[PDB]
C-alpha cells in the first residue's frame, strides 16, 4: 500500500483504501501538456478528463483580435497601398546592391571551397519576387553567384532591367492595366525591360541546372515564359522549358514545349536555332517515352527542315545506335512496357523522397480520402479482407449477393 | 398573414443592407410629459422592436460561423433603457397616487 | 432490374412505409425505448473554422417517430374513458 | 528477426488466458448488440 | 455553499426560500424600509404596482425563429417563448 | 531480491550480438529499375511491371 | 475594443463592460445596507501630509 | 501539426473519450495558478478604483515624456483611454500594426502611436514651456451659472479648461427615430390622470376593509 | 471624408475630410477669476466616508433613487449572461 508518492502524477503503486483518487484517464504530466493531451485539446476541445478548464485566451488573441478590422477602416486601407512602380524600383535597387556586394569565391587547390551563404539576399530577392510575380530559386541564385560568367551576365541583365524600369516604367504592369481597362470598357512587342527580365531569369535557370535542380529550373523558365510576347523569345523559352522538363523527367511537358517551339518556326528569324532545339527536345521526349519510331520520324522531319544542325545530327546518331540494337533483342519495345523503366537520376531522387516505405507511406498505414487520413480498414477504394466494408450486410433492403456464409 | 411575420425580421437584413444605429432613447425627462396612454403605446412599440432585435440576435447566434457579429448591437441596450425609463415614470406616478 | 424496395413492398402489403422501414432498424432509433447511443453520433457545437454538428442533420433517418410511437405503443384514452 | 527467433531473443513464454477471454468478449458483444447497447473495448486500461 | 455551481441539463431549482428573497421582494415592491407598507387591500388587489404594470405594460419576450420562415413557405413557424 | 542496476550493467547488453542485430544495422538496397525507388532484393511492388518482371 | 481603438485612433472614457468587483456577492447583501460611521480612527491619512 | 502527429503515431495505440468525458465538464471550477496569474497580469484595470482620480489628461494638451523610451520628447495627447490609465501621444511610441491578409486584401503593415502610461508623462505650461504641476480647481463661469473644473498649473497659475467630448459622425435612421418636436409634446395632465388612479386604489382598500369588517 | 484618424505616415488626398486635430481652447490666468476653489480640499473631514465598500457595484439612478435597483440588477445579470456587444466567440463550446 502506497509504495510511492501521494499525488496522482506520481509513479508507483497506490491503493484505494489509503489513497482514493477520482478516475483520471489522461492528464498532462509535471513538465507540460504532452502531445497525447494536445491531441484532445485540438480535437475534443478539452483534456480527456474534463476537470481542466479550457483557457484559449492566448490563441484567441493571436487569431481573432488580430484579424478583426472595422469596416470603416478596411474601406480606406486599400486606398493607401504603396506605389507599385516605386516599390519595384526600390526592390530592384536593393536586390542589385545585395548581389553586387556578394564576395567572389576563392578557388582553392586540392579541395572544394564552401560558397558564402546568401544571408542578406533572401529578403531583397523576396521583395523582388513578390513585386514582379516571378519566384526565383535560391539554389539557382547561389549557383549563378558562384559561376563567374553567369554572375556577370546576371549583373548586366539586372542593371539593364533597372535602367529600363526607372526610365520607362513597368511594361508588364502597363499590359495588365490596359487589359483590365479594355475588359472594363492589342499586343505590343516584348519591351526592353521584359527582355532583360527574361534574360536574367534564363540565366538563373541555367545556374539552377548547373546546380542540379531541374524542377526549379523548369519553374523559373515557366514563369519567365509569361513575359515574352515575341516569337523568337517564345521559341527560345519553349526550347529551354523542353530541355528542363527532359532533365526533370517531365516528358509530357517537354514534348509539348518542343512541339510549340517547332510550331513557332514560320514566324521566327531564320538565324535562330530554337526550332531545331524544340525538335530535338520533342524527339528526346519520344525516345524517353520509348517511342523509337516516333522519335525517328520527328528527328527526320527536323533534319529535313534544318538540313543537319549538329544537335539534330547527334540525336539522330544516338537514335540510330539504339535502332541498330532494338530489333536484335526484341524487334520493338513492347507496348505494355513503354515509359516503365527509369532512366534519369531526377526521378530516382523523386522516388526516394516520395515513395512507399516499409511500414509507413504505403497502402497499409494510412489512406487519403478527400483531404482526410483514414486507417487501412476504412479504405473506400478497397474491399480486401480486413476492411470494414465486408461487414455491411444486406442493410435490410434486398439480398444483394448469393453468398450464404458471409454477407 | 406574412405581414405579421415580416415585422419579426429586420428589413435591412432582408435587403442585405447595413442597419444604421438610431439616434437615442426615451429619457425620463421627456417621458415625464407623456400621458399613460402614450406611455403604454410607446411601450408596445418598444416591445415589438425588442422582439425583432432578439430574433435577430438569436439568428446570428445560430449562424455565428457564416454570419459574423450582429450589426448595430446598441439597439438592444437603447430599448432596455427606454423600457426602464417608462417603468420608472409609471412607478413614480403609482407611488404618488 | 426490379429489385426489392421497402416502399414498394409496404405499398403492396399496406403496412405504413414508415413503420415498415422501422421494422428493420433498432427500436430505440424510431421509438422512445431504452437504448444506448454512441457519443460521436450526438451533435456538437460549432467551432472556429467549422459549422455546427446536429444529430438530426447527420442521421435524418435515425429519428424517433412520435406518431408511430403513440399509435403503436402508447395507449389512447378515448377507448378508456367511461363516463 | 530470424536470428532472434533462433536464439530465443524475447520472452519464450506467452499469455495463456487470452484465447478464451477473446471468445468470451465476442459473445458478450453479441449479447450487447442483442440488448441494444454500444460495444465497448475489452481492455481500455489494462493495455 | 448553497450556491448551485452546476449549469448542465439536470440543473435543479432550489425549493428552499431564504430571508434575502423576502427582503429584496419587499424593497422592490414598496421601498422597504424607507416607505410605509401599503394596506392589505392594495397589496392584494389588481392595483398593486407589480400586477398593474404586468397587466398594462406587459413584458413578454416572444421572438421568432428565422430558420423556420426564412426562404421557405411553411405552415408551422417556431417561436421562442418565455 | 533484485537491486538497482548501475549504468555499466545496463550497457552490457550492447556488447552482445542479439542487441546489435535488432537495433544497430542497415539495409542493403538499390533503386528499383522500374519505380526508381529504394528497394531490397526479394520484395517487390504492386505494379503490373514489377509483378511480371520482378526486379 | 482595444483592437478597434488601436486601428481607429479614437478615445475611450468608460469601460466597454460593466465589472462586478464582488463577483455577484453584492446581490447577497440586503439592499438597505450602509456602513456605520466610525469616530476617531487610527490613521494619519486625514492629516493631509504631502512631504513624508 | 495534429495530422502529422497522428500519422507518426501507430494505429495499434488507441485513445478513448474522444467525443465524451467521464467527468461532467459543466461544473464551474477555477483555472490553473499560472493561468490566473496571466489573467491578473493582463487585465489589471479590472481591479476596483483602478482609474486615476482626478483625471487631468485630455486630448489637446502638450506633454513631455519623463521616463522610459523616448524620454524628454514632447507631444500632443491624441486619444485618452481613461479606464486603462493610458494616453496616446502624437509621434511617440509609434509601432507597426500588422493587419492580417483577408480573401481580397493582402497583408498590410501600418504605423500608429500606441497607448503610453499616464504615470510617465507630465504636462507643459503653455506660458512657460516647461514641466509644471497641475491640479484640478473649480471656477464658476462669469456668463454661465455652472461651476466647471479647470486645470491650474501650480507654477505659473495658468487655467486650462477641459474640452468637451462628442462625435456626431453617426446619425440615426428616420424610419425609427421620432422627431424632437413630436417627442417633447407635453400631453400629461396630472390632475386628470391621478384622480382615476386614486379612485381605484381607494376602492380596493375600502373593499378589503369591508371584508375584514365582515369576518370580524 | 474618412471617419477615423489617418495612420502615422499617411498623406490624405485633396477633398478627403479628416476629423479635427485635438487642441486646447482658450486660456486665462488665475488672478483674473475671483472665485477659485480646489477640488476635494477638505481631507480631515468626516462626511466623505463611503456608505458602501469601494468594491460594490453602483446600482442606482443618476439622481440617487433606488426605484429601479432590482431592474438594474436584472439587466446587469442578463448582460453578464449574454452581452449585446459580444463578438465572435473563439471557444470550442459555443451556444449554437
Ligand atoms: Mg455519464
Ligand atoms: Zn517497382
Amino acid at each position: 500500500y502506497q509504495r510511492g508518492g501521494w499525488s496522482p502524477g506520481s509513479k508507483h503503486q497506490k491503493h484505494m483504501t489509503l489513497n482514493p483518487t477520482l478516475y483520471l484517464y489522461r492528464f498532462p504530466g509535471p513538465h507540460g501538456p504532452g502531445p497525447y493531451t494536445m491531441k484532445y485539446w485540438w480535437t475534443l476541445g478539452c483534456f480527456p478528463t474534463g476537470m481542466e478548464v479550457p483557457f484559449r485566451l492566448h490563441e484567441f488573441l493571436s487569431t481573432y483580435q488580430q484579424e478583426h478590422v472595422p469596416v470603416e477602416v478596411e474601406e480606406w486601407l486599400r486606398c493607401y497601398i504603396k506605389d507599385p512602380l516605386s516599390e519595384l524600383v526600390n526592390a530592384s535597387n536593393d536586390f542589385f546592391k545585395a548581389v553586387e556586394v556578394y564576395p567572389e569565391v576563392e578557388s582553392a587547390r586540392g579541395y572544394k571551397t564552401l560558397q558564402p551563404s546568401i544571408a542578406p539576399l533572401l529578403v531583397p530577392m523576396k521583395k523582388f519576387e513578390e513585386q514582379l510575380g516571378v519566384k526565383i530559386s535560391p539554389v539557382g541564385l547561389r549557383s549563378v553567384l558562384s559561376n563567374p560568367v553567369l554572375k556577370d551576365r546576371f549583373l548586366d541583365d539586372l542593371f539593364d532591367y533597372k535602367s529600363y524600369v526607372e526610365k520607362g516604367g513597368s511594361t508588364p504592369h502597363r499590359r495588365l492595366a490596359r487589359s483590365r481597362f479594355e475588359g472594363s470598357l492589342p499586343a505590343e512587342t516584348t519591351a526592353d525591360d521584359e527582355r532583360s527580365l527574361i534574360l536574367l531569369l534564363t540565366t538563373i535557370s541555367e545556374g539552377c541546372i548547373n546546380a542540379g535542380n531541374y524542377s526549379d529550373a523548369a519553374s523559373v523558365l515557366a514563369d519567365a515564359l509569361m513575359f515574352c510576347h515575341d516569337p523568337d523569345s517564345q521559341a527560345t523559352t519553349h526550347a529551354n522549358i523542353s530541355f528542363a522538363s527532359l532533365l526533370n523527367a517531365d516528358f509530357k511537358g517537354a514534348e509539348y514545349n518542343g512541339r510549340e517551339a517547332a510550331l513557332l518556326q514560320p514566324q521566327v528569324k531564320p538565324t535562330s536555332t530554337a526550332c531545331a532545339r524544340g525538335y530535338v527536345g520533342w524527339a528526346a521526349a519520344a525516345a524517353y517515352q520509348d517511342d523509337f519510331e516516333k522519335a525517328e520520324a520527328i528527328v527526320k522531319d527536323g533534319l529535313t527542315l534544318y538540313v543537319g544542325n549538329e544537335h539534330l545530327e547527334k540525336l539522330a546518331n544516338k537514335l540510330q545506335a539504339l535502332r541498330e540494337e532494338q530489333p536484335s533483342v526484341y524487334k520493338q519495345v513492347p507496348r505494355s512496357l513503354r515509359e516503365s523503366r527509369s532512366h534519369l537520376p531526377s526521378q530516382q531522387s523523386r522516388g526516394l523522397l516520395s515513395g512507399s516505405g516499409k511500414g509507413f507511406s504505403n497502402e497499409f498505414d494510412w489512406v487519403e480520402f478527400k483531404n482526410k487520413l483514414y486507417p487501412s480498414k476504412m479504405d473506400p477504394r478497397n474491399n480486401e479482407m480486413g476492411s470494414v466494408f465486408r461487414r455491411v450486410g444486406d442493410l435490410g433492403s434486398f439480398i444483394s449477393t448469393s453468398r450464404s456464409m458471409e454477407r | 398573414s406574412a405581414a405579421a411575420f415580416y415585422e419579426f425580421v429586420d428589413n435591412n437584413f432582408l435587403n442585405n443592407k447595413r442597419p444604421p444605429v438610431p439616434g437615442g432613447s426615451w429619457t425620463v425627462e421627456v417621458l415625464r410629459n407623456k400621458s399613460l396612454a402614450d406611455l403604454q403605446h410607446i411601450w408596445f412599440l418598444l416591445l415589438k422592436e425588442r422582439n425583432m432585435l432578439k430574433s435577430m440576435k438569436e439568428h446570428y447566434l445560430r449562424h455565428q460561423e457564416e454570419l459574423g457579429a450582429m450589426p448595430a448591437p446598441s439597439r438592444l441596450k437603447m430599448i432596455d433603457e427606454s423600457m426602464r425609463n417608462i417603468k420608472r415614470v409609471v412607478k413614480e406616478r403609482d407611488e404618488e397616487a | 432490374r426490379g429489385r426489392f424496395n421497402m416502399d414498394e413492398a409496404a405499398a403492396a402489403l399496406q403496412l405504413n412505409p414508415a413503420y415498415a422501414a422501422a421494422l428493420y432498424r433498432p427500436l430505440n432509433y424510431t421509438f422512445h425505448i431504452r437504448g444506448q447511443l454512441y457519443p460521436a453520433q450526438k451533435g456538437r457545437p460549432s467551432r472556429p473554422g467549422s459549422l455546427a454538428a446536429s444529430q438530426g442533420r447527420m442521421f435524418p433517418l435515425y429519428q424517433r417517430n412520435d406518431r408511430l410511437d403513440k399509435e403503436l405503443f402508447r395507449l389512447n384514452s378515448r377507448g378508456l374513458t367511461t363516463e | 528477426s530470424q536470428f532472434l527467433k533462433r536464439t530465443f531473443v524475447g520472452g519464450m513464454g506467452y499469455n495463456v488466458k487470452r484465447p478464451y477471454r477473446i471468445e468470451i468478449r465476442m459473445e458478450h458483444d453479441k449479447k450487447r448488440r442483442m440488448r441494444r447497447r454500444n460495444i465497448g473495448c475489452r481492455r481500455m486500461m489494462k493495455s | 455553499p448553497p450556491v448551485n455551481d452546476y449549469f448542465g441539463r439536470s440543473r435543479i431549482w432550489n425549493p428552499i426560500a431564504c430571508k434575502l428573497g423576502y427582503v429584496r421582494k419587499k424593497a422592490d415592491e414598496w421601498g422597504w424600509p424607507n416607505k410605509p407598507p401599503p394596506p392589505t387591500g392594495l397589496r392584494y388587489s389588481q392595483e398593486f404596482f407589480p400586477f398593474f404594470f404586468e397587466r398594462y405594460f406587459p413584458d413578454a419576450e416572444v421572438r421568432l425563429l428565422l430558420d423556420s420562415v426564412l426562404n421557405n413557405e411553411t405552415k408551422r413557424p417556431v417561436f421562442q417563448i418565455p | 531480491p533484485k537491486r538497482k542496476k548501475n549504468p555499466m550493467q545496463l550497457r552490457r547488453k550492447v556488447y552482445g550480438l542479439h542487441f546489435k542485430e535488432k537495433y544497430l544495422k542497415m539495409e542493403e538496397w538499390y533503386y528499383c529499375p522500374l519505380c526508381a525507388e529504394p528497394k531490397k532484393p526479394g520484395e517487390w511492388c504492386r505494379r503490373e511491371d514489377c509483378r511480371q518482371i520482378k526486379p | 475594443v482595444d483592437r478597434e481603438v488601436l486601428l481607429t485612433g479614437k478615445s475611450v472614457w468608460e469601460c466597454p463592460i460593466h465589472i462586478d468587483h464582488t463577483c455577484g456577492g453584492s446581490k447577497t447583501v440586503p439592499p438597505h445596507a450602509k456602513k456605520p460611521v466610525r469616530y476617531m480612527d487610527a490613521g494619519i491619512a486625514n492629516v493631509g501630509v504631502t512631504d513624508i | 501539426r495534429l495530422e502529422l502527429l497522428e500519422s507518426m503515431r501507430h494505429p495499434r495505440e488507441r485513445d478513448f473519450y474522444q467525443d465524451h468525458t467521464y467527468h461532467n465538464q459543466w461544473l464551474r471550477r477555477d483555472l490553473e495558478k499560472h493561468q490566473k496569474q496571466q489573467l491578473a497580469a493582463r487585465y489589471k484595470y479590472f481591479a476596483p478604483d483602478f482609474e486615476i482620480s482626478p483625471w487631468i489628461w485630455y486630448p489637446g494638451d502638450i506633454v513631455e515624456v519623463v521616463s522610459g523610451e523616448g524620454i524628454g520628447q514632447r507631444g500632443t495627447i491624441i486619444a485618452v483611454i481613461k479606464y486603462k490609465n493610458e494616453i496616446v501621444v502624437q509621434n511617440i511610441n509609434v509601432q507597426d500594426v500588422v493587419i492580417p491578409a483577408s480573401e481580397s486584401r493582402p497583408e498590410q503593415i501600418v504605423q500608429r502611436e500606441h497607448p503610453i502610461s499616464v504615470t510617465r508623462v507630465r504636462h507643459v505650461d503653455p506660458s512657460t514651456n516647461e514641466i509644471c504641476n497641475i491640479e484640478m480647481v473649480k471656477v464658476r463661469n462669469k456668463e454661465t451659472g455652472e461651476m466647471e473644473e479647470k486645470r491650474m498649473s501650480l507654477e505659473s497659475g495658468i487655467l486650462m479648461s477641459i474640452p468637451p467630448v462628442n462625435d456626431e459622425l453617426e446619425v440615426g435612421d428616420p424610419l425609427k427615430d421620432t422627431p424632437i418636436q413630436d417627442a417633447d409634446e407635453a400631453t400629461y395632465d396630472r390632475e386628470a390622470e391621478q384622480a382615476v388612479l386614486v379612485d381605484k386604489r381607494l376602492e380596493a382598500m375600502e373593499e378589503h376593509f369591508v371584508q375584514s369588517l365582515k369576518q370580524s | 471624408y474618412m471617419p477615423f484618424r489617418p495612420f502615422h505616415g499617411w498623406t490624405v488626398p485633396n477633398g478627403v475630410r479628416t476629423p479635427p486635430e485635438p487642441t486646447l481652447g482658450p486660456t486665462a490666468k488665475v488672478e483674473d477669476v475671483k472665485d477659485v476653489q480646489l477640488a476635494e480640499p477638505a481631507v480631515g473631514d468626516a462626511s466623505h466616508q463611503r456608505k458602501l465598500p469601494k468594491h460594490f457595484p453602483v446600482v442606482q439612478a443618476s439622481d440617487g433613487s433606488s426605484l429601479l435597483r432590482e431592474e438594474t440588477i436584472a439587466c446587469m445579470e442578463r448582460e453578464r449572461r449574454l452581452p449585446h456587444n459580444m463578438g465572435k466567440l473563439y471557444s470550442y463550446h459555443r451556444p449554437y
